């Protein structure tokens, strides 16, 4: 491969790992760096913005360690009322839906304290620390589990304007996962409209810009004029 | 259904005032079974038919 | 016999009521797992679920 190619697989697989489903490793390291980025920022609206943010990451860790109790305890109840194969289903319903709103209400938690997070940020005013590295890792870092919490529980459209903020910050516009997520949340934008017979005007603005993100997620993984880019540029025509 | 269901013959060896002979006597009457399977078998589904209904 | 199969398999497929399909392959999961839940009691927790296909 050339320079770039090496260097450009060593940071898609950093950035696959950047966006990397929360675990506990990936929360101590997180805190880690977001404190890296209050002691040399040492402003008290900065450190709040932070406080809140661990607190609605904390809310999300909190969650995978519920869903994984209450699947046990489930699982560990002796189920004589199951001979009919419905019945397992029922019981299956049961669970998926207890769970699902379950993580529904630490979303909102976690997102009520994301909110704060930039609520505080947003008390910054001074353009020579909202233009600090500081300042934009962990706005980066709130949009990001902002994006997975919605992501998750396939809230899709709500995950575009933050997306949009996302890209906006730092060179965050050359991230992969980025753009990947851009392009499938527009997707399901533009299959909201083809399904729900919506405006012509929406379906072609969302099939417009699910394919700016396909061409720009798939140029910044392979590179341009790339086999892989080149099949892209045919199909986009 | 229509004449042409079957080997639609007419007339038979022999001198006639027509232009038709029938065919091996054996399968002309071969041919009245087939006509009548092939009517009987559409009326059997016709009757399969209405039990559906 | 093969229209009566036919007609089970229409029978599954078109069984609606209130547009939710109540027989085909839905179940145990279609494009979501929601099912038929009633709710029983006036409380949380006094709930049902029934699946069919």
């Amino acid at each position: 491969l050339t320079e770039d190619q090496k260097k450009k697989k060593k940071e898609i697989m950093e950035q696959e790992s950047l966006w990397k489903n929360p675990d506990f490793k990936g929360y101590n390291k997180t805190f880690q760096e977001l404190h890296q980025l209050s002691k040399t920022f040492a402003n008290n609206q900065f450190r709040l913005a932070l406080s809140n943010y661990q607190s609605g990451v904390n809310t999300i860790m909190k969650n995978r360690d519920w869903v994984e109790q209450y699947r046990k305890e489930e699982a560990e109840k002796k189920r004589l009322d199951e001979k009919w194969y419905w019945q397992k289903v029922d019981r299956k319903a049961r669970e998926e839906r207890v769970v699902y709103r379950e993580k529904m209400k630490a979303k909102q938690d976690a997102l009520n304290y994301f909110s704060k997070a930039i609520n505080h940020l947003d008390e910054i005013k001074n353009p020579d620390l909202r233009e600090r590295p500081e300042f934009k890792r962990l706005l980066s870092d709130v949009y990001r589990s902002w994006i997975m919490a919605e992501y998750d529980l396939q809230n899709l459209p709500q995950t575009i304007p933050i997306l949009e903020l996302y890209i906006e910050i730092d060179d965050n516009e050359k991230e992969y996962p980025a753009h990947k997520y851009l392009a499938s949340a527009y997707s399901f934008e533009e299959n909201m409209i083809k399904k729900t017979k919506g405006p012509d005007d929406m379906l072609f603005k969302y099939r417009y810009k699910k394919n700016v993100h396909l061409l720009r997620a798939t140029e910044l993984k392979y590179g341009k004029d790339s086999p892989e880019y080149k099949h892209i540029v045919n199909v986009i025509n | 259904t229509m004449t042409a269901r079957s080997l639609n013959l007419k007339g038979q060896s022999g001198e006639l005032l027509s232009l038709s002979t029938a065919d091996k006597s054996n399968d002309a009457i071969g041919t009245l079974d087939a006509a009548l399977t092939r009517i009987s078998k559409q009326r059997a589904n016709l009757g399969a038919y209405f039990n559906r209904l | 016999v093969s229209q009566l199969i036919d007609e089970v398999d229409r029978i599954a497929s078109q069984a609606e009521f209130n547009k939710m399909n109540l027989l085909q392959g839905d179940f145990a999961r279609g494009s979501r797992a929601t099912s038929m839940w009633f709710h029983i009691g006036p409380n949380m927790h006094q709930r049902e679920r029934v699946f069919i296909a």
